[PDB]
């Protein structure tokens, strides 16, 4: 293989998802530059496990996903194995043994708009935790107590998504931060994704 | 009928241990946001732990360790165990269910809890002495109500005879570790010679009935 | 973390006034506040949450509006029921809530300078080893007033408490006492004892006084 794998619309991308919704981008039958990505300074966060960061441009894996949706500065600690919290168990989860990056930046000049951006979500109410790569998408009035809801928004009944509002003038902790998860799969199959 | 019923509060020493109990009826604890958020004496809020519907806990970090948040989906209630008791973990304990990012909408009553090392004590009763020095006037005299515990003790003059112009203060905790208050009448000063004042003090832990003349000081 | 302020801390107000109550972040927090009312005794009182969003059951006088840092409560005419403490709250905070300090609104009268008495320790109570000496101030009002202790003129701190009543529901005064605790040994150390108040209905600090052991 001599084409490189399209890591440039994965992390520069027009638009990211809500982290409810998280995008997911299936990568195979490339090259691929890592030591691009941690040679960069324009991440916050760029964590590893299971891979060390330097030494993986001469890996191969099966598959590598790269998945990617904006969340609060606050919240990108939640993005890591064996957290909780409300992303971490309604939103997006990583398994505890996990292998992979997360890779995050700061977004306020692009996902905050004055008097507030509430094009991002993210999911409040969540009767149980999500698995591992479970995404929830669903919309349904949250029941909180006995009575049923059936589609009204009232007492004991929540719509369960809500909006981050990013507003420029946030603090750091409140301000949208964009963040993409590699993942990689290593399963008994050819292995279409190698680096160089 | 929605509401939040706490209950378990009570008095215990430094180290002991106390658990709290929340039942609910009007909502489902395990399909919400259910805290525990105490109020010290005379202070603000403090949110003390929280659990989610998914199960997932979280502490203040001046509890961390020590308390547990848990519940009982059978009975519908909510629960915290707190271990290894303070002095400073002394409040009321509300338990609360939170609708939006904090926002807490049903509150219970709350419980009570004292810690503290302190011995169970009968106050002593002082006269605060009508002044010897303004004619025709008004003169203020009163009861020194001094280190008892726990709380509370009642205050009366006269046997409820005298009620106008009393003012019975809230007690404050001494550094000792127990309580003190004053109880304080205004009254014509010409009545000073002829009508008798005495304050009627109840403390009930300690069994302890007081009444104390309170007249002018002679020499 | 993000850390709130409320302003006024205190606030004298007449049924049927415009009160307006401000709540301060540290940084911007978007609409993330909620406001709460509470009675002494009594559990807090949501009234108020994503800013400005009125909740169920609450008077509609009641309204709240900003964004970032600057949010205000306003209640459009002051009711009875409505004397109490408001909190505000930060909401959807990391690591945990943040409540901000609280406005008191107290029953507004006419100004009340407060009478002031002294009581020396009973001869009782010092054959025990302690002396209590008491400064009340009666019937006074606004609530602020600054009580300073002397012993033969040097300026008492450190070893006084105070108490203040709630506001009376005949005349909306308060009172207050002040309790200075001194060793048997430390008051037979010194003669003059008194308390110096200083109150906006007092056009110069009054002093109340004894000398020990002169009735
Ligand atoms: C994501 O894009 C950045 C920046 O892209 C630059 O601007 C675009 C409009 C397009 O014209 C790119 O070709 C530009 O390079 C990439 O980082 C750049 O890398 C080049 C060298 O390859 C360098 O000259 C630029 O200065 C870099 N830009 C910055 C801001 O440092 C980045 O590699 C892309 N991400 C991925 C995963 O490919
Ligand atoms: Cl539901």
């Amino acid at each position: 293989h001599t084409n490189l794998c399209p890591f440039g619309e994965v992390f520069n991308a027009t638009r990211f998802a809500s982290v409810y919704a998280w995008n997911r981008k299936r990568i195979s039958n490339c090259v691929a530059d890592y030591s691009v990505l941690y040679n960069s300074a324009s991440f916050s966060t760029f964590k590893c496990y299971g891979v060390s960061p330097t030494k993986l441009n001469d890996l191969c894996f099966t598959n590598v996903y790269a998945d990617s949706f904006v969340i609060r500065g606050d919240e990108v600690r939640q993005i890591a194995p064996g957290q909780t919290g409300k992303i971490a168990d309604y939103n997006y989860k990583l398994p505890d043994d996990f292998t992979g990056c997360v890779i995050a930046w700061n977004s306020n000049n692009l996902d905050s708009k004055v008097g507030g951006n509430y094009n991002y979500l993210y999911r409040l109410f969540r009767k149980s935790n999500l698995k591992p790569f479970e995404r929830d998408i669903s919309t349904e009035i949250y029941q909180a107590g006995s009575t049923p809801c059936n589609g009204v928004e009232g007492f004991n009944c929540y719509f369960p998504l809500q909006s981050y509002g990013f507003q420029p003038t946030n603090g750091v902790g409140y301000q949208p931060y964009r963040v993409v998860v590699l993942s990689f799969e290593l399963l008994h199959a050819p292995a279409t994704v190698c680096g160089k | 009928q929605v509401q939040l019923v706490e209950s378990g509060g009570g008095l215990i020493q430094p180290g002991g241990s106390l658990r709290l109990s929340c039942a609910a009826s009007g909502l489902t604890v395990n399909r919400n946001y259910m805290s525990w958020i105490r109020q010290a004496p005379g202070k603000g809020l403090e949110w003390v732990s929280v659990i989610y519907s998914g199960g997932s806990t979280f502490y203040a970090d001046s509890v961390k360790g020590r308390f547990t948040i848990s519940r009982d989906n059978s009975k519908n209630t909510l629960s915290l165990q707190m271990n290894s008791l303070r002095a400073e973990d002394t409040a009321i304990y509300y338990c609360a269910r939170d609708f939006y990012e904090g926002s807490f909408d049903i509150w219970g009553q709350g419980t009570m809890v004292t810690v503290s090392s302190a011995s169970t004590k009968g106050p002593s009763v002082f006269p605060l002495a009508p002044s010897s020095k303004t004619s025709g006037g008004t003169a203020a005299l009163g009861c020194l109500v001094k280190d008892y515990f726990p709380e509370p003790v009642t205050v009366s003059w006269n046997s409820g005879a005298l009620t106008s112009g009393v003012h019975t203060f809230p007690a404050v905790l001494q550094s000792s570790g127990l309580y003190s208050l004053s109880s304080v009448v205004t009254v014509p000063s010409s009545s000073l010679g002829t009508q008798t004042y005495i304050c009627n003090v109840n403390h009930k832990p300690s069994n302890t009935k007081v009444d104390k003349k309170v007249e002018p000081k002679s020499c | 973390a993000i850390q709130l302020t409320q302003s006024p801390s205190f606030l004298s107000a007449s049924i049927g006034d415009r009160v307006t109550i401000t709540c301060r972040a540290s940084q911007g927090i978007s609409s993330y506040l909620a406001w709460y009312q509470q009675k002494p005794g009594k559990a807090p009182k949501l009234l108020i949450y994503a800013a400005s969003t009125l909740q169920s059951g609450v008077p509609s006088r009641f309204s709240g509006s900003g964004s970032g840092t600057e949010f205000t409560l306003t209640i459009s005419s002051l009711q009875p029921e409505d004397f109490a403490s408001y909190y505000c709250q930060q909401l959807n905070s990391y690591p945990a809530p943040v409540f901000g300090p609280g406005t008191k609104v107290d029953i507004k009268r006419t100004v009340a300078a407060p009478s002031v008495f002294i009581f020396p320790p009973s001869d009782e109570q010092l054959k025990s080893g302690t002396a209590s000496v008491v400064c009340l101030l009666n019937n006074f009002y606004p609530r602020e007033a600054k009580v300073q202790w002397k012993v033969d003129n040097a300026l008492q701190s450190g070893n006084s408490q105070e108490s203040v009543t709630e506001q009376d529901s005949k005349d909306s005064t308060y009172s207050l006492s002040s309790t200075l605790t001194l060793s048997k040994a430390d008051y037979e150390k010194h003669k003059v004892y008194a308390c110096e108040v200083t109150h906006q209905g007092l056009s110069s600090p009054v002093t109340k006084s004894f000398n020990r052991g002169e009735c």
